[PDB]
Formats: C-alpha cells, structure tokens, sequence
C-alpha cells in the first residue's frame, strides 16, 4: 500500500546489510560541478504512471540534503515554483537495489520527495524503499488523504490528567499572575476541580494553579481576573484503569482552528465538524456539541474561546445545525444516544438564544434584532502590550479601575468587543459602529435558530416545550411565527432591491448601511430570502462579490482607500475566507442555484490546489481570491502563518480543511479531473461544450 | 515470439534493457502487429538502452568543455573527445537499430491510426536524438527526416486520435521540444505545445482512469516547458 | 600511460560505464606499481558496480522463479527463468574470478602497509563470498572455505594493526558477519562478531565509521 498513513508507510538485501562502497571520493567534486538539465520530453511517463515503480534510498539524510542542496535556493526548507534549482534528481531504483537510477522531474514531484524524507527521517528511517505513487500523487487526491488522515489528528486534543498543564499554559498575557498556567473549574463541579487538582499535583513543576469560579460570573469579576488568567473547563466522561479500576477523567476530543491552538473556539467548531464527519471522525465533531452545551450550561454562552477573559464574549451562533448533522450522522432516531444527545443541545440552544441573543443588551428594542454587543468592563487584556496605545492620551490601571470614567473610550472598546464576536476582527464594515449594527449575519443565523428549535419542538417535545428557567410553554406554531417576525424585519430595515443586496442596519442613528459584503449570502443559508430576493442577490450581488478564487468578504467600493492612515483589514477585499465559501454554497444549493454553486466551489478550489501544488502542500488562514500566482500571500493585519513550516505542513487550519473536502463533494469526474491537472477557471469553463457550461452557470 | 515477449518483461525487471531489446526486436521482425504492451515494451526498451548513452554523452561533453578552457590541456582533452567518440558511435548504431525496424517492418505493417501515430512519433525521437550530437550533414538529414516523422505523425493525429489522448499529447510535447532544442524555434515550440494543453482540457472525462493519469504527467511537463520558454 | 588509464577511469565513473572503468583499473593493478588509496578505491567502486547490478538482477530474477514455481502447470516459464539466472550466474562467476585473480596475482602480492593487507583480504573474502551466494555443490564448498579464510586472515591483521574506529575493519567485521549469517548459516557466530565489533569500537574513540557501526546495530537488531 503505497498511500498507508505515514506511521504505517515509515514504522534479503532488503533487511541484511554489507558496506556500501558504490562512490569514489572522486565521483561528487572531482571534475568541478556537473548538474544534469531536466530534459523536456515524455521520456519515462508512462512508466512513471503505470509501472509501479519504486526506488531504493540507501542514505535518507544524504538524499535530503542533496536535494536541498539543488533545489532549495531560497534556503526555506521547501522547494516551491520560486526556487530556482534544474527540477530533476536522480534517485536508485529498487529493483537494482541503487546501482541504477531513473529521473524524478518537476517541482511538484521533488516536493513530494523531499516532504517524504522529511516525514520519514521524523520516524527515526535513515534508509527506505519509496513507491513513486506517493510521489507522483494527483494533487486533488493527495491533499484530501492528508486532511482526512492527518491533519484532523493533528488538530485534535483531549484534556487527560498528562497534558492539563500544557493545554492550560498562556502567553498572550505578560503579568506576574500569568507566569503560572491555571484553570478556572464551574463552582458546581467538584469532581473536575479535584481532578484538576490531582493532575497539579503530578506535575508539580508545572505549578498549575486550579480555581473554582464564582456562582454567578459577572462583568466586573471578569475584569478582576485580567491578571490571573486561566484556561476553562469544558465537558469530561468517566475512563477507569484496566488494571485496577481507579476512576479518572478524560475530556471529550475538539479540534483547535490550527496547530498553535490549544482552545476550543466557536464558530470555527461548526465548520470543522462538517469536515470531520466527512473524514469519519464523528467522535471529534460530537465532542463539541458536548463542550457547546457545557459552555452555555456553565458560563452562559457559547465562547469566543475557553479562557477567563473571553467570558463576557461569544462568537456567531451555529448550534442548531451543529447538533442536526452530527444527530444525522449517529444514525438519528434510531440511536439513543444520539437523540438524548440532540435534546440536551436544543435545551442549551434555546437557552442561548433567550437569555444571550434575544437578551439585553444585544436585543435592539426598538427593531427587536439583535447586535453583537458583549458585556464587559475596562481595557481588554490579552492584546499586545501596546495595541491600544494610539488611542490613549490622558493611565490603563485608574481606567480599568474606574477611577477615571470615558465615555468615548468605553464605546470605542464596546465596539472592539463586538467585533470580535462577530468572527470578522478585522473589517472596515465593523471599525467604530459594530455593536450598533443589527447585521444581516446574526439575524439570519437567529432565524435558523428559530426555523430549527419549532422543528425540534413539533417532533421531540410533543409540540409543547417548557422553559425549565421561566416554566413558559411554547409551541412549534409559537417559533415559526417569531421566524416570520424575523424574516419581514429583515426585509424591512435591510433587504435593498436595487443592489440585490442585504445591508446591516445601524440601530443607533437608525439607518440602514451600504457596505456591500459576502454575509448577504447567509440570508439564503437560513432560509429567510424569498425566491425573488435570492434572485435578485445572484443577478446584482453575485458579481460584485465573485472574485478569481472566489468571494471575496466584501467589495473593493465598499472597503474604499487604502493608505497609511487606513490599512488593509483581514475581512475586507481581496481575502477569501472558508466560513464565506461555504455557507453561500449551500444557501445557494437551497434556492436552485447549485450551478453556481458549482462555479463558486471551482474556483475556490483551483485556487487551493494551485497554491498546494506550487508552493510545497501549503493550506493557509486565508486566501487573496484576486491574487493568480500566490494566492496563499495574505499579510494582511498579522498576516499568513500557514507557510512557516520546513519540509511538510503539518496540519492546514480547519474550516479552510474542511472547505476544500465539502467543496469537492460539487465537483464532478470532470472538474475533479481538470482540478488535478491544475485547469484555471477561465481555461476549464471556456473548453466546456455549450450544453456543459449550463452546470457552472454560464 | 510469446517466448520472447515473456523475456523481455523478465528483463526489464531485472534492469537489463539491452537483453529488453534483444528479445523485442525479434518480436518487431516477426510480421504480426503489436499490441499497446508490446509497442510500449518495445519503446520501453530502446529508450531505456539510448538513455543510458545520451546521459553518459552530455556528463563527458561538459567535462570536455570545462577541460578546453584550461590552458595546456590538450592531452586531457583528447583522452575526452575520444572517449566520448566511442558514446557517439554507440548512439548511431542504436538509433540507426530501431530506425531501420521502424522503416522496413513496423511502420509499413501499422493498420491503427495509434499504431501509426506511436511508430512515426518514435521515428521522431531517434532521429532527433541523432541531431543531438551528430556533425555536418548527417546532423541536417536527421533534422530534417525528424520534422518529417513529426509532421507525418501530427497529421494522422489530428484525424484518428482525440485532442486528450496520451500518444497525442505526448506527440505534440516531444515535437515541441524538438522546436525549440533542434530547430530553434521557440515561437513555433511555444504554440505548439500551449494548442496541445489547451485542447485536452475539454475531454478529461472521455480517458480511462490509467489514461488519465499519463496525461496528467505530460501535461505537467507541458505546462512547465512553457513555464521555461516564457523565461 | 598509468596515468591516462587512471584518468580515463575516473572519466567511465562519472560516464556510469563500469565495464568500462574496470578495464583501465584493472591495466593500473597488473603493472608495477603499489596503488595509492585513490587509485585502490577506483577499482574497488568499478567492480563493485559490475558485480552490484549483477547480484540485485539475481535476486529479483530468482524471487521471480520461486513465485512462479508454486504456480499450477508453468514448467515452460521455470524453464525459462532458471536458464535466464543461469546467464546471470555465468557473468557473476566470470566477473568474480575477474577480481579474485587480480587479487592474487598482483594486489595482496605486492601489499606493504598493514591497512592495504586488510582491504585486499576482505575484498578477496566478499568475492569468494559473492560466488557462495549462488554456487551449488563443491564449488560452493570452495568458495565459501576461500571466503572464510580471506574474512580470517584480514581479521587476525586488523586485529593487531588498525584501531576499532578504523572504517576498514569495521566494515570488514560487518561483511565477515554477513557471511556468517548469509552463507555459514552461523547466526551465532555472526552475532558475536557484529556485537564485538560494534562494542569495542562503542569502547573508544568521522562519518564514516558511524556509517558503519549504524549498519552493524541494524543487522543486530534484525538478527535478534
Ligand atoms: O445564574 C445562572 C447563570 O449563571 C451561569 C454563568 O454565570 O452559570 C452559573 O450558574 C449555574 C447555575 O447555578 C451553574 O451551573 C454554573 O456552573 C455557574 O457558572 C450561566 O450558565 C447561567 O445562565
Ligand atoms: O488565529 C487566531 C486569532 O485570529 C483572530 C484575529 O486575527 O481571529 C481569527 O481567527 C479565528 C480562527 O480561529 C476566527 O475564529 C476568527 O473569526 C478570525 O477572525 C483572533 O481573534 C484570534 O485570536
Ligand atoms: O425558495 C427556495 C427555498 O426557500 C424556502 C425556505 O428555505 O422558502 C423560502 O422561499 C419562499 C419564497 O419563494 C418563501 O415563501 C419562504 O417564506 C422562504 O422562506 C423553501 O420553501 C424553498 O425550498
Ligand atoms: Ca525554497
């Protein structure tokens, strides 16, 4: 099996060995430098694709170093379409055991090899035999194995009594009280806090601090742990000793958005567990419905992500649909556990929109939609040292303190707070105003919220739900009307016919906005849009927003000038970001439009696959959807770090994973097949027969 | 003849490719056709037994240049020209080899329009390969009697085999290198092979899993040899 | 000339032409002179290509016989790959002798330095060694009791005249395990050997002797 898991892959002549003794001295520098040139023609291809061939590498290290040697001339560790090497190496057959030698030509291919040394002198191989199909794999094909096998790993985690400390342990804090990692356990739960405890006291070098919180956690608590801050507990399950029986706990799994991660965040979670229940990792995207329900259950919303002072801030709410697919996946009805699982994440999804979203202060009262608005007091704390200090003339201590009140202070970190839990941090459609919004973003993911707690209502509570907080009585009826309440309210102060867009509304000043962003299509996610709405939005919208890799987050005349004076934000034109992909994806789906759809995901997944094969395998946070050579290049903000690796990417970063798995299920043989020999949009939809061009909406 | 075709695939897994030869040039002699294998062996062979050759005549050719601009160097460079005068003699005789299979029984007896398409293609090859190195004129007629194989081959490509079929993409790729490295002609080389990649694309879906995947390769190579062309 | 027959071996190497380069190297050893260590790796990389590819297209062509022997009704086919291995052998027996007798006639002959005397013996002893691979009967008997002695003889000098860091006498001590293991079938003895070698260099005192003792603990651990 040439593409078995690299664990796997890595863990006669074949086994003794006798010296190798194959070189003079004189053979590598004797008669000066003498590097082959690449030739041009077909040469060994069929062979390369048919013959099964395979190389014997007698000197893994020596082989890697050659070829850095020669084809790494940056000296990044990684050979790219930038590096300027001859693009061919020799290396020994198998069957000759090394004494002959066939010609690995290419960029991509050399790549390959060298990410296979990497990886196998990471496995302790100092000599091996290579299939040269795992080096010669279709680009398509082999970054859909390494998301699906190895990078969902990679980003998995799981508290168990060995890594708390690890998993705990903070930097973005640089106070005296912050030295130390701590974790923060729910007053009510005394069964984690001893096994906090116990896990401290294993691993005392660490010196892991535990505390239990306060019943009730309030805004002004909060600001009194800025210096002490702490990672949260989230959801556990019972695990004995085989041996003696001896009761511990161990964490339910989550994945973190990227390796340098080790939270569990929120929206990010939802996209992740698509990808993840593709890939059969069901375990992995259930264990964050569990940690979802433990969060509302015990710190009153959904987090940004599990430490102490994000507790006052969410992020954009995707719980219902989360519970739904995963329900599906267990196997729904029929499974027991899926369907208690199902309830208690509906109990926790109609707490959640009651007493966070539809609660004061992110309630408008007068429209009755709903801000991004979070509590919360004072100068935010885990930011760089100096970030706030362009807005600070008098000082942070007496204002944290209340000494001194500001009143156009405290609104511009009320704004700061709530751009932050609108996921969009940063974007010049929030700058200064976005806790004033009513956005078309969390109206239409509260009419899902609506659409899908009547359903559950209907089919799981009888049609007759009662709060166990208020003990009020509602019905399916009840929730589909408050959806339709919704879905004319957004209409009124939002919907703007003439441009087919979905403007957020400003509750302040009471006007709606003109900023032209790719939210809109969130509309059709959640069902709201009317089929002439929807259409108007493809006809006018669309093409404003649909770039060379896809949509970008806003338009270039909405975003405005860049200078100086105004940078670049990392949600505006020209970025590209998955959550956009692909909830417009499937809005468009649910209205007909699946043809363009088709369209959208080819050309978000042309640009992937480009900057994979090019650029060493890489996956980045985010892409420039007008960018046509490296895409991948964003430095924007604090910009990519995706590209820092040597050898082998690791992990990817993972709604971008799951992006590119969910937008390949639109793709047929086709476009999969064009896709693998790197077809642009512009090439692929041009050599279409006119009756093919209709699936791609031309 | 069966005999031979079996000692031919044991060869070439032994890596003895001059023993390949052997037993499929008497398998070329005999009149019957070849199937796709064994055309495939047949080139599989002989261009595994040139390869060795040509990689062996361009390490000696630059060592012989590196040597000539030294000065009093003349006994050196003399041991080198005329050791790489017995690699040329060799290449000759391996071309001039399946040349003259090619011309009095394979090329005459192909009855497919791939069979003719893969025979002149190959014709092609070894009489670019003898432009490679060859001097004076027999530099020139293996010029020439390679642009004619080519054209010859091109022409029955464009009316028996589809745009995406490997031996036509193949065909334009080694066509287009002869372009530019024999003729000269990176204009030529240039649309010759961007017209071949761009004509694949629509067909992708027609090719068997395993004919896809040959395209994919030289298509590759297609794409970075106008990569290089393009500087 | 000397000097052109070493140069136009060191032109065939870099060509890949080892028959080639075993001819001008094996001119250099059968006239005069000692060679230097230069010119003494030459002709050791030259038939260690000849006879390398030789041995790996043997092994494949005989694992490819042993699969196709268990088929139901192939006598045709066995017929035809053990005559096929039978060319092989013939080319491994003639390039061997090739070697050997170079070996006796003019190399350890004319050996003054000590460390010479153990690459000229373990060279004679992996060829002898090489024969025993695939002969059968007396000369098997023959080749593996010449190997044996050889292995012996370049021991008892390395023993006494080269350190245990010496890359010749560990490999030396690696190839002398091999044939214990590979052609004695003394799994034993093969062990022994390796794990005394590895120790008494792990003992003491360049890439090139850990190369080896790295090979040295890879058999162990296969061994065991
Ligand atoms: O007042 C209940 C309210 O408080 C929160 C967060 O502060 O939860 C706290 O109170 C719960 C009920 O006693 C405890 O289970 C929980 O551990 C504690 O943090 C919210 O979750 C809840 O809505
Ligand atoms: O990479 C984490 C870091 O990035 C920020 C802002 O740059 O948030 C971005 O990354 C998150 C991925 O987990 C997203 O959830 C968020 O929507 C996105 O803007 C920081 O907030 C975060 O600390
Ligand atoms: O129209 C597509 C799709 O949208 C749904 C809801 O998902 O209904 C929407 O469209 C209708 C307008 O044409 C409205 O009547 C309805 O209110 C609106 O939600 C689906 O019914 C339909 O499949
Ligand atoms: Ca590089």
């Amino acid at each position: 099996d040439p593409f078995s898991n690299a664990e796997v892959y890595y863990g006669n002549r074949t086994r003794t060995m006798s010296v190798f003794d194959n070189v003079s001295p004189f053979k590598k520098t004797g008669f000066g430098k003498l590097q082959q040139t690449r030739r041009g023609s077909e040469d060994d291809t069929y062979s390369s694709s048919q013959g099964n061939r395979r190389f014997f590498i007698e000197d893994v290290d020596k082989t890697l170093n050659e070829l850095l040697a020669a084809e790494d001339t940056d000296k990044n560790y990684q050979i790219t379409i930038e590096d300027t090497g001859p693009k061919v190496l020799k290396v020994g057959t198998a069957n000759s055991y090394g004494y002959k030698h066939i010609n690995i030509r290419g960029t991509y291919m050399l790549s390959n090899l060298l990410q296979e040394l990497t990886i196998a002198k990471s496995f302790g191989r100092h000599q091996i035999f290579l299939d040269e199909a795992r080096i010669n794999e279709n680009p398509v094909n082999r970054l859909s194995r390494l998301i699906n096998t190895q990078f969902w790993n990679s980003l998995t985690r799981r508290v168990d009594l060995n890594n708390v400390g690890e998993i705990a342990k903070d930097t973005k804090i640089d106070t005296p009280g912050a030295k130390n990692p701590r974790i923060y356990v729910p007053y009510d739960c005394p069964e984690q806090y001893e096994f906090y405890v116990q896990a401290s006291q294993m691993h005392p070098s660490l010196k892991l601090e535990v505390e239990y919180l306060p019943k009730k956690i309030t805004a002004e608590y909060v600001k009194s742990v800025n210096d002490t801050p702490g990672l949260l507990a989230l959801a556990m399950e019972e695990h004995f000793n085989p041996s003696t029986g001896e009761k511990t706990l161990i964490g339910y799994p989550y994945a973190v958005p990227g390796g340098r991660f080790n939270e569990l965040y929120g929206w990010d979670s939802y996209m992740m567990a698509l990808g993840l229940l593709e890939a059969n990792k069901t375990d992995v995207a259930r264990g964050m419905v569990e940690h979802f329900i433990f969060e509302i259950n015990h710190y009153g919303k959904i987090l940004n992500a599990n430490r102490s002072y994000y507790l006052c801030r969410s992020q954009p709410p995707f719980l219902t649909e989360m519970a739904l697919v995963v329900f599906k996946k267990l196997g729904g009805r029929s499974n027991p556990d899926a369907v208690d699982l199902l309830k208690r994440a509906f109990q926790a999804s109609i707490k959640e929109y009651k007493t966070v979203w539809t609660a004061s202060p992110r309630l408008d009262p007068e429209t009755g939609l709903s801000r991004y608005h979070p509590n919360g007091l004072g100068i935010p704390p885990e930011t760089e040292s100096d970030h706030f200090d362009t807005v600070l003339l008098p000082f942070k201590q007496l204002y944290n303190d209340g000494k001194i009140k500001e009143p156009k202070l405290d609104e511009f970190f009320l704004h700061d707070r709530g751009v932050r839990e609108s996921g969009h941090d940063t974007t010049y459609r929030f700058e200064g105003v976005c806790a004033y919004l009513a956005t078309i973003d969390l109206n239409s993911l509260l009419y899902k919220y609506e659409i899908d707690i009547a359903d559950f209502i209907k089919e799981f509570c009888d049609d007759k739900y009662e709060d166990p907080l208020d003990h009020s009585i509602t019905t399916s009826a009840m929730w589909k009307e408050m959806a339709k309440i919704r879905q004319e309210k957004i209409t009124k102060y939002m919907w703007d016919d003439e441009s087919g867009f979905f403007f957020d509304y400003n509750t302040k000043i009471k006007h709606r906005t003109s900023y032209e962003s790719a939210t809109t299509f969130w509309a059709l996610w959640a069902g709201l849009a009317t089929k002439e709405q929807a259409q108007k939005m493809v006809e006018k919208a669309l093409p404003k927003l649909e770039m060379l890799g896809g949509l970008a987050a806003c338009t270039e005349r909405s975003r405005g000038p860049i200078s100086i004076s105004r940078p670049i934000r990392q949600w505006d034109y020209p970025f590209g970001w998955a959550p956009h992909q692909i909830l417009a994806w499937e809005g468009l789906r649910s209205y007909g439009y699946l043809t363009v759809t088709n369209r959208l995901a080819y050309r978000w997944l042309f640009m992937m696959t480009k900057a994979f094969v090019d650029y060493n395998g890489i996956v980045v946070e985010k892409y420039d959807v007008t960018r046509g050579t490296d895409p991948h290049r964003v430095e924007a903000e604090y910009g990519n770090q995706g590209a820092d690796f040597k050898g082998a990417a690791t992990e990817g970063f993972g709604w971008v994973n799951a992006s590119y798995i969910l937008g390949l299920k639109y793709m047929n043989s086709h476009a999969r097949r064009a896709l693998g020999a790197c077809i642009p949009p512009i090439s692929f939809f041009s050599s279409l027969r006119p009756q093919e061009r209709n699936l791609y909406g031309l | 003849r069966e005999d031979s075709v079996y000692l031919a695939k044991l060869a070439e897994q032994a890596e003895r490719y001059e023993e390949m030869v052997e037993n499929m040039k008497t398998v070329a002699s005999s009149g019957q056709e070849l199937s796709v294998e064994e055309r495939n062996l047949l080139s599989v062979a002989y261009k595994n037994v040139i390869g060795a050759r040509r990689a062996s005549w361009r390490i000696v050719s630059s060592i012989e240049q590196k040597e000539e601009s030294k000065e009093k160097s003349e006994h050196q460079v003399e041991l080198i020209c005329s050791y790489r005068s017995k690699i040329e003699t060799e290449l000759t005789k391996i071309s001039d080899d399946i040349l003259s299979v090619l011309d009095s029984h394979l090329i005459p007896s192909a009855t497919t329009g791939e069979s003719k398409v893969f025979y002149y293609k190959m014709k092609g090859d070894y009489h670019r390969y003898l432009a490679e190195f060859s001097s004076g004129d027999a530099r020139e007629k293996a010029t020439n009697a390679s642009l004619e194989a080519y054209k010859t081959a091109s022409e029955i490509a464009t009316t028996e085999l589809p745009p995406t079929h490997p031996i036509r993409l193949g065909l334009a790729l080694n066509f287009s290198v002869f372009y530019y490295e024999i003729q000269n002609s990176p204009d030529k080389a240039c649309h010759l092979a961007k017209q071949a990649f761009d004509d694949a694309i629509a067909e992708l879906d027609t090719l068997s899993e395993e004919s896809y995947k040959d395209s994919t390769l030289i298509m590759q190579l297609l794409r970075d040899n106008l990569t290089l062309w393009t500087s």
